[PDB]
DNA sequence: TTTTTTT
């Protein structure tokens, strides 16, 4: 019962996988590669915990 | 000119203003149109489109810009621009089901973030809606006008 | 007797006017019979409000009706009534908190709002209101610390005029005089001589009634200027009275 | 015979006194000159004249009787007179049965205004084979005055076979509207609810009277209809010839007063006629009578300017008792006490078939004051409503019948009690009142009122009350509308240097207190300055304004 | 389409 969560549900792959593709649709050139799916994965980890300071 | 008047557009009208015939002397009024001029042209209806879209991509440093560009009459909060850009995008979708392409971020916290941001949604995308103003008929029956529905 | 007659009425440059009708409290143990002198009480003013509790069978307290040619219309209430009078309330503690603010209003401000779907007024009410009350568990409520009666606050109290108990303490010849003054209530009319009594003090109730109606709106009272000071030097003991009780306390 | 010998004679009159011929005079020629300036930069005014009661006195006392006992056989033709003078020159209580068939002047309140329909009078005809035009008329108990034939079908085919095709344009109409007023309730007898009548109002006067305002009223008494003896108690009645009825040395006085220093201050100790102590509250009823600017922002939306304050307080220091006279001072405010529900925050169209709509309590209360008492004792139902009031400055009413979005800026006081007892310090600073959270930051300042005992205080409390029951009023609310047309103000560079600092006092060192500390805080400390602005009537924002904000602040919290 | 109830 900390700060962090028990488990992970198969949606937030799901929901993280169209975060990407949304962000690759912001390229505008379907041109999926590894920073955007990064993308995807820092506005996650940055989304929760931000009560550190 | 029938069948070309949205309900809840700002159009000018142009006419000719006639009673019609009906405690025995009231007269009940009407107008005839004769010009439609709408005001807030519809979309949809390429070229002028890259005119600016083409200079927007060389422009540089276009991706910060874009998630900047949303609401910016507030301070601070860059990533809560970028995951109002990421809603913006949306757009996604055999035997199976397809995939929904919409986003459901909730916002938790208090207080000068507090409408300030929350009418501006519906501004850059909209119907404000609150608790009270909308009963159980409200969000989701009446006696049919002129024209059981 | 100073509740039936009522107060000056000032009227000025003041965006407000003040009150004149005075409130009468009687909580206490039970079996007093305040029962009997609030309903006399009723009975001696020409107009006026008794009820008794909370719960009817059919006596209400700003009306709202609604109905013939769809219509609002404005019906009354038990306030209206006894504008400019007495208000009789039994149980005090046994009533809701449903339309009281309007009870802790009336007899303060005189103004009662109404901004509903129908009406959207600002009315009159120049009552005064006269209680009745029981604590929790009869005469022992004074053997614990001296407060623990109204479970609510004491603010309505605050808001009243006069507050009384009533006590019940043993004394055998008053008790042999309070027997036998009542069987001669009840029997052989021996308190009831009062004939010969209207032969030399106060003839009637009517006669009372009709007095009062011709005291009121003839004096203009007013205190006097030498007596000022003197109330003035009193507030002052019993604001020391309570300071007493209250900071060693 | 009758009538033009009361029209030459009233005439003659009319000619007699030239007073009102220079008004009518001066009637043409504006028309002419307001014709004239449209008509040439560019490639009114009605036809009844106000008559004084004085001339008809000093004339004939047997016309002057005539016009105040029968009006129905010289109105007409005084009117006929004037006419041809235009043509030559180019108590409710006590209203019935007696009081009766006369001209009435009325007194009351304005409310449930009606709906407006037009109404035709002069059809225009044109024949085909004739080639000509056409003339019919029709009348109705409301115009004529008199009791003459009613002659109602609209007409063709006439007299040979002509098409009797109407015309338009050159066809005449009028407006029309019936409204009630019922007396002012303080004039009531002892305890009963008022009772009624109604008048209505004619061409140029219709949408003058909205529901609740305060209206005299000069008309005559009109009755109609067949009482019961068409076909069970009759005879309903109105009222109809109506009119509408609501210095330089002044405002060089005016002018003159405001040339001084310490004003706010003699204002202040002005607006207490009966209370002791309370200055800076004083202080902030004047800020908030003054109301503030408004900066509507660029493509954005409007920014609220009024203030708003509700009380908190020991039970005993004119918390209900400052309410009225907020209520006597300012203009058009209504009190609202206890309860408010279903009308407070909506309209609820409950009204031919048709949806109509009634304007609620904060909705009619727009640009003036919000009496608001025993916030705590409100029902929890109205409380969801009272944000968006108080937040977006608008009334969304979406019922079966037809969702709207209005407006409404209104300034609301309201005044609250404590939770239980007296205990307003005692326990947590947090949490006295039991109130939603969003409430602190959506009200502008909350005072606490505690009950100090002391001695000094004590004995001039007894003799500001004693002495109570044994520069002015009127001159301050000219001076608050004569201060909104021209005191306007605007923002200066001194305004920012004091409440940055303040803003950074609210969040190092106010958090250690008490709390909220929002940025709607930081406007409240522009509004101030603008409200003292106005109040000196200076038109750029002074460093000194901010420093009486900040014991505004002090006194209003710490 | 709004006023007195009670689980
Ligand atoms: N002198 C008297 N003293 C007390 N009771 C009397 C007296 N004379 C007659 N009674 C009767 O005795 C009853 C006693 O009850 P009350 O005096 O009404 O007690 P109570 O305190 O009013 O209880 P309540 O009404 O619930 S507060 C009265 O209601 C009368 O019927
Ligand atoms: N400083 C003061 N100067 C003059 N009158 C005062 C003062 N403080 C209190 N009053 C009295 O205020 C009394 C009315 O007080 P209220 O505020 O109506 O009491 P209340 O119980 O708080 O009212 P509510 O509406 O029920 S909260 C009047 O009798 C005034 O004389």
């Amino acid at each position: 019962s900390k700060f962090s969560f028990g488990q992970a549900t198969p949606r937030t792959l799901l929901g993280i996988i169209r975060l990407s593709q949304a962000l690759a649709k912001l390229r505008l050139a379907d041109m999926v590669d590894i920073d955007d799916v990064e993308e995807a994965l820092r506005l996650v980890r940055v989304s929760k915990e931000s009560l550190y300071q | 000119l029938v069948r070309s008047l949205s309900p809840g557009d700002i159009v000018d009208v142009t006419g000719i203003f006639l009673p019609a015939p009906y405690a025995g002397l009231l007269t009940e009024t009407y107008l005839e149109a004769q010009f439609v001029r709408q005001h807030k042209k519809k979309f949809a209806s390429t070229s002028d489109v890259e005119e600016r879209v083409m200079e927007l991509i060389t422009s540089g440093d276009v991706y910060n810009r874009l998630a900047k560009s949303i609401a910016p009459e507030i301070y601070g909060n860059l990533d809560v621009k970028k995951a109002l850009l990421l809603l913006l995008v949306g757009g996604v979708d055999g035997d199976g089901m397809k995939i929904r392409g919409d986003i459901n971020v909730c916002l938790m916290g208090d207080p000068g973030v507090k409408s300030q941001l929350l009418k501006a949604i519906c501004k850059i995308s909209g119907v404000y809606t609150t608790g009270k103003g909308s009963s159980g008929v409200g969000l989701t029956v009446m006696k049919d006008p002129v024209t059981m529905i | 007797v100073c509740l039936l007659m009522g107060g000056s009425k000032k009227i000025l440059p003041d965006g407000m006017r003040l009150r004149g009708d005075i409130n009468v409290l009687l909580l206490g143990d039970p079996g007093t019979a305040k029962s009997q002198l609030l309903k006399f009480v009723e009975k001696v003013s020409p107009i006026a409000v008794y009820t008794s509790g909370k719960g009817s069978s059919a006596a209400g307290l700003a009306s709202v009706q609604r109905p013939m040619t769809r219509e609002f219309y404005l019906e009354g209430g038990a306030m209206v009534l006894a504008d400019g009078g007495v208000v009789c309330i039994d149980e005090f503690d046994k009533m809701r908190d449903e339309d009281r603010v309007a009870i802790h209003e009336a007899m303060e401000q005189q103004t009662i709002s109404i901004a509903k779907a129908g009406i959207t007024t600002v009315l009159n009410s120049r009552t005064s209101v006269l209680a009745a009350a029981n604590p929790i568990y009869g005469r022992y409520d004074d053997l614990k610390s001296p407060g623990d009666n109204i479970d609510f606050q004491t603010t309505i109290l605050s808001r009243f005029d006069m507050i009384f108990i009533v006590k019940d303490d043993h004394n055998e010849e008053r008790d042999i005089s309070i027997a036998n003054h009542v069987i001669n209530i009840h029997t052989g009319n021996a308190n009831a001589q009062n004939q010969q009594e209207e032969n030399g003090s106060e003839i009637s109730i009517e006669k009372m009634k009709r007095y009062i109606t011709y005291c009121r709106l003839k004096c203009a009272p007013r205190l006097s200027p030498q007596a000022a000071e003197k109330l003035s030097s009193n507030f002052v003991t019993i604001r020391k009275q309570l300071l007493i009780n209250e900071l060693e306390s | 015979a009758v009538f033009g010998d009361r029209v030459r004679r009233f005439q003659e009159f009319l000619d007699t006194f030239t007073s009102y011929r220079d008004s009518v005079r001066s009637i043409q020629v504006y028309n002419s000159n307001n014709a004239a300036n449209y008509n040439d930069d560019q490639d009114i005014l009605p036809h009844r004249i106000i008559i004084s009661l004085d001339d008809l006195r000093e004339f004939d006392r047997s016309f002057w009787s005539g016009i105040l006992v029968e009006p129905a056989y010289f109105i007409p033709p005084a009117e006929k007179a004037l006419t041809d003078l235009a043509d030559s020159m180019d108590s409710p209580r006590t209203l019935t049965a007696q009081h009766l068939n006369k001209l009435v002047s009325v007194e009351g309140i304005v409310t449930k205004t009606s709906l407006v329909r037009p109404k035709l009078i002069r059809s225009v005809h044109y024949a085909a084979k004739t080639g000509r035009f056409h003339y019919r008329d029709y009348t109705d108990a409301t115009t004529t005055l008199t009791t003459r034939i009613p002659t109602p079908i609209y007409p063709t085919e006439d007299t040979e076979g002509n098409k009797l095709t109407t015309e338009y344009g050159y066809s005449t109409f009028i407006d029309h509207q019936r409204i009630t007023v019922q007396e002012m309730p303080e004039m009531a007898p002892a305890g009963q609810l008022p009772r009624s009548i109604d008048v209505i109002l004619d061409d140029d006067l219709v949408d003058k009277t909205k529901p609740g305002d305060r209206v005299n009223v000069v008309g005559v008494f009109k009755s109609l209809g067949a009482g019961g003896m068409n076909q069970l108690i009759g005879f309903k009645t109105l009222i109809l010839g109506n009119t509408v009825y609501p210095t330089d040395f002044d405002i060089r006085n005016i002018n003159k007063l405001s040339k001084k220093k310490d004003i706010f201050d003699i204002l202040s100790q002005s607006l207490a006629p009966s209370i002791y102590g309370h200055d800076h509250i004083k202080k902030a009823i004047l800020l908030m009578l003054m109301g503030g600017v408004e900066k509507n922002l660029e493509n954005g939306s409007h920014l609220r300017g009024d203030i708003n304050i509700l009380m908190v307080g020991d039970p005993s220091t004119a918390k209900s008792q400052l309410l009225r006279f907020v209520l006597n001072t300012a203009s058009l405010a209504i009190a609202t006490t206890g309860r408010g529900s279903s009308g407070v925050g909506l309209t609820a169209a409950v009204t031919t078939g048709e949806r109509r709509l009634e304007a609620g309590a904060m909705v009619l209360a727009d640009r003036g004051v919000v009496c608001i008492d025993e916030f705590d004792k409100m029902t929890d139902v109205d409380r969801v409503a009272i944000h968006e009031v108080m937040e977006q400055q608008t009334v969304t009413i979406a019922k079966a019948g037809i969702h709207t979005t209005l407006n409404a800026r209104c300034s609301v006081i309201a005044a609250a009690n404590p939770v239980f007892g007296q205990y307003d310090v005692n326990r947590d600073p947090h949490q006295n009142i039991a109130l939603p959270d969003s409430l602190l930051s959506r009200f502008d300042l909350l005072f606490v009122v505690t009950d100090d005992i002391n001695e000094i205080r004590d004995r001039s409390i007894s003799e500001h009350v004693l002495r109570t029951h044994r520069v002015t009023i009127p001159f301050l609310r000219k001076y608050v509308q004569y201060a909104k047309e021209r005191v306007i103000p605007q923002l200066t560079q001194e305004a920012i240097n004091v409440i940055v600092k303040n803003y950074t006092d609210l969040r190092n060192d106010d958090n250690t207190k008490k709390s909220p500390i929002t940025a709607r805080t930081l406007e409240t400390l522009i509004r101030l300055a603008t409200a003292h602005a106005k109040v000196r009537l200076s038109k750029t924002v002074n460093k000194v304004d901010a420093k009486v904000a900040a014991n505004l602040l002090r006194f209003a919290l710490l």
